[PDB]
């Protein structure tokens, strides 16, 4: 149904067994997403901070 | 003699009335999404005219403790109860002064009630995190009248103690 796929498709072993793949154009990994640490109300701990 | 006692009594009565007015409404002012007043129990906007209890306690453990103190007004309600108890003690000590030492405990309770009311004002100012209501200024003025009434009460107590010490010799 298609000729070539240019899309972020994950290169796995089970996809290699049916179709072929080229060299990777962009490497990546699993990272940590947290919010940006803003100012928090310190309280009583600011007496001897 | 009786003039200072009557002035202390009407000062305690005016302080209790202004404390009741501070409990009632118009304690603070905060512009909502338009201005809106609050009296530590419910908020009322300046649609317009509706009122609801906006004292929701949820949206370290010290933040939960401060939110628990700011919820339901633990400090100023007990402060007003202690002020009413001090007024009842001053009324019981005004007529039929049998024991000449209950006025000292009544004045100590009155000063502790004033200190607790000031601490509760500090808690309500800390939990506010744009203008202010009139009942906050009324509660501050009642704290001033309560401090002056405590000074007048302990002055009359030390004068009565000096009179009793002069009459004992
Ligand atoms: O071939 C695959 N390619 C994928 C491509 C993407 C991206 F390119 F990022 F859109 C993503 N997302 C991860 C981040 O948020 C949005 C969706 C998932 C993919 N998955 C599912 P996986 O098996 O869980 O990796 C594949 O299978």
């Amino acid at each position: 149904k298609a000729d070539i796929a240019i899309a972020p498709l994950t290169i796995t072993l089970v996809r290699e067994e049916v179709i072929d793949f080229s060299k990777p154009f962009m490497s990546l990994g699993i990272s940590i997403m947290i919010k940006k640490p803003q100012k928090s109300k310190p309280g009583v701990f600011s007496f001897l901070d | 003699r009786g003039v200072q006692m009557l002035l202390t009594t009407v000062g305690a009565f005016a302080a209790f009335s202004l404390m009741t007015i501070a409990v009632g409404t118009d304690y603070w002012l905060y512009s909502r999404g338009v201005m809106t007043h609050s009296g530590l129990w419910r908020t009322c906007c300046l649609f317009k005219g509706l009122c609801k209890q906006i004292d929701h306690f949820p949206e370290d453990t010290a933040e939960y403790f401060l939110r628990a103190v700011r919820a339901s007004s633990i400090f100023p309600i007990l402060s007003v109860i202690l002020l009413f108890m001090g007024g009842l003690c001053i009324a019981a000590s005004e007529f039929y002064k049998t024991r000449h030492n209950i006025i000292l405990s009544a004045g100590i309770f009155f000063v502790s009630a004033g200190l607790s009311n000031i601490i509760g004002i500090i808690v309500y100012i800390s939990a506010n995190a744009y203008s202010y209501g009139w009942s906050f200024y009324f509660g501050a003025l009642s704290f001033i009248i309560a401090e002056m009434v405590g000074v007048l009460a302990v002055h009359m107590f030390i004068d009565r103690h000096k009179q009793l010490r002069a009459t004992a010799r």
